[PDB]
């Protein structure tokens, strides 16, 4: 049972908003990573024929760049001011707890997810 | 008993521009000074400029100008540069949170 | 002790159909950055909201292929499970997914056919779209179906006209939604794309940021609580602090812990003080871990800051951007005429008029927050006024609504299909409300 009600709605929702003898184009699917390759290299195409006009784009060009300021410090597991980094392990920590008590004894494998967060692994 | 005004510029070194026009010898400085109340700019003679420079001050150092007897003192780096190095001999200061024009009798 | 369960709780009546309508009249969509709603233009609010998601449901007795598409998985919370948005990163991967999304949402409207479709579109475009992103659009929008009326344009561009009708008003305009968070400086009312920036960090990135530290503060937990939940007490457990710095060091902590420090609850089955882990992981109260409520409880608010503060700072993300308050700065006074030192006048009158949209941008806080610290970076004495919409994801419908009551600006904005036709998919009528050329 209980398929009666999906069952009633999905025969409201499925029988017109087309134009004459178009349908699936079968075309070739892929992923965002992917158009953002072929569109870097059409505009490299477009600038390299361009060399042989003054260089500008639109995906590209609203990146935010890296800010002049040094950002602010902060510690991997808590999140308070990271005073210090371990050596061996890469990892912002707080105080002499936080060290002893999840830096010291972490799993490994561990510390890149760590990296992670930040973009360090 | 004399009567007297003390005008105190305070905050932070945003900008800080000597203009030469030599006709070695600096024509003047411009100065920006930032706070939490906001920031504002300032036009100095060349002589608190060598003295703003015997208080090796940089930008992002937070100073102490005021108008009339033009005496400078530094604070210290300002709290948004700290880390730039992990440690580091400079003091760090927080901003001053009131405007940077103070004046009083 | 004061507990919350978070599972989704949801099973209304179906969406459905307005039969009377007028075919010449045009018709809105408002994908946007929040990728939720749609309605007719004669009326002042959308008729229709849906979650922008599809889930193909095998019915058992008559055994088809079945597309249970949109507002239908908001019925069942198994049908809910089943969704995947057409979505993949910025841009859609799925076009028939695509075209089947919109005849269900042309079916909900009640419209009656004639050819492909008989009425002016609105259709609201990413900002700064891939080119063949576009081509892909304009083959699903022209050539599947015949339009009488197309339109392309940026949703907090058209929050901008929804709260600036007059069409002639300088501005700064910031946009904090689903996907991406964008800056675009506006001038008489035609906003400058190549001055405009953005960030890659959006709301599901902050949802996604959430569920990663989740899953590092408890390694171990007895139960998978689904994205949906995470969502649930994002939205209503997030807030902007005033300032991060000072608020980081009390983190709302000592006299004020046991104050407003939440525990999580799961749907179903030396000293306390002295140990800072402790106090960051079970709170103020000590821990009992034989409880099997407790063992599946979670105290939040540890850190609900840092949650909707990455996008002032975005390298805590990860990401190697500068953030809102950076942007903003450098645009405000760097650029747009301004030598460092004054303001110019469309800088000033940009400084006058700032609005804060998305949907994303309802977490409480947001306005003080960026009026702070644009007092910070700003000369003293320059006045700053920043507007915030009620809804603010519902802005831009309205606003492609307001241009459709401008009549001469809805005529310079109307692509037809034979445009498409003769100048090809390399073209763009370049409005104020649209993207401008590619190369140069």
């Amino acid at each position: 049972e209980r398929l009666l009600f999906l069952r009633s709605v999905g025969e409201r929702n499925e029988i017109r908003f087309k134009s004459a003898h178009y349908k699936k184009p079968t075309r070739r699917h892929k992923s965002a990573r992917q158009l953002i390759s072929d569109e870097n290299k059409r505009i490299n195409a477009l600038l390299t024929k361009a060399n042989k006009l003054v260089p500008k784009a639109t995906y590209f060009s609203v990146e935010a760049p890296p800010s002049i300021r040094p950002a602010k410090k902060y510690c991997d597991v808590t999140g308070l001011k990271g005073f210090y980094k371990s050596p061996t392990n890469n990892i912002r920590y707080h105080n002499a707890e936080i060290y002893q008590l999840i830096v010291k004894p972490m799993a490994p494998g561990v510390d890149q997810e760590y990296l992670k967060l930040r973009g360090a692994n | 008993r004399i009567k007297e005004t003390k005008e105190v510029y305070e905050g932070e070194v945003t900008e800080l521009t000597p203009e030469d026009a030599e006709n070695k010898t600096i024509s003047h400085v411009i100065v920006g000074l930032k706070s939490a109340k906001g920031t504002k700019t300032l036009r100095l003679d060349p002589t608190i400029y060598e003295s703003i420079q015997r208080e090796k001050v940089s930008i992002g150092d937070v100073i102490y100008i005021e108008a009339n007897t033009g005496a400078v003192k530094r604070v210290g780096r300002s709290d948004a540069y700290a880390t730039e190095f992990d440690l580091e001999t400079e003091e760090y200061v927080p901003l001053p949170k009131g405007e940077v024009h103070k004046k009083k009798e | 002790v004061v507990i919350d369960d978070p599972p989704l709780r949801q099973t209304p009546e179906p969406f459905d159909e307005q039969s009377a309508y007028n075919p010449q009249s045009p018709i809105a969509i408002d994908f946007g950055s929040s990728k939720l709603r749609a309605g007719f233009v004669n009326h002042a609010t959308p008729t229709h909201i849906f979650p922008n998601a599809l889930t193909k449901f095998r019915d058992r007795k008559l055994n088809k292929n079945f597309t249970f598409v949109g507002n239908d998985t908001l019925l069942d919370q198994a049908v809910r499970s089943q969704s995947r948005s057409p979505f993949d990163g910025p841009f859609v991967t799925n076009w028939n997914l695509t075209e089947e999304i919109l005849d269900y949402t042309f079916h909900h409207l009640g419209v009656v056919p004639d050819n492909g479709i008989p009425n002016p579109i609105l259709l609201t475009e990413r900002l700064a779209t891939v080119q063949s992103q576009r081509t892909n659009w304009y083959q699903i929008l022209f050539e599947t179906y015949n339009v009488p009326g197309v339109t392309f344009g940026i949703d907090s561009l058209f929050s901008f006209y929804n709260y600036n009708p007059s069409g002639n008003k300088t501005g700064l305009v910031i946009s904090c939604g689903h996907e991406d968070t964008n800056v675009i400086p506006v001038v008489d009312g035609a906003g400058i794309l190549t001055d405009a920036k953005r960030i890659n960090w959006g709301g599901h990135q902050a949802v996604d940021y959430l569920n990663d530290l989740m899953a590092l503060k408890y390694p171990y937990f007895p139960t998978k609580m689904s994205y949906l939940q995470y969502e649930t007490m994002y939205k209503d457990y997030c807030y902007v602090s005033r300032n991060y710095d000072e608020d980081i060091e009390k983190i709302l902590t000592l006299e004020n812990l046991d104050t407003n420090d939440v525990v999580v609850e799961a749907p179903f089955t030396y000293d306390w003080r002295n140990s800072i882990l402790h106090l960051f992981l079970r709170g103020p109260r000590p821990h009992d871990s034989e409880n099997i409520h407790e063992q599946h409880q979670m105290h939040l608010n540890v850190e609900r800051i840092r949650v909707p503060e990455v996008i002032f700072q975005p390298t805590m993300g990860g990401q190697d951007q500068a953030g809102i308050c950076e942007l903003s700065e450098t645009i405000l006074l760097k650029k747009f005429g301004s030598q460092p030192g004054k303001l110019s006048q469309t800088s000033i009158d940009m400084v006058n008029n700032v609005l804060i949209t998305g949907g994303n941008a309802k977490v409480p806080g947001l306005k003080e927050r960026i009026v702070k610290e644009f007092t910070g970076f700003l000369p003293t004495g320059t006045n700053i006024t920043v507007n915030m919409s009620s809804d603010p994801s519902l802005d831009a419908w309205k606003g492609m609504a307001a241009l459709a009551r401008n009549e001469e600006q809805y005529r310079k904005t109307v692509i037809s299909k034979k445009e498409y036709e003769e100048y090809g998919p390399e073209y763009i009528k370049e409005h104020k409300l649209g993207n401008t050329k590619y190369f140069e």
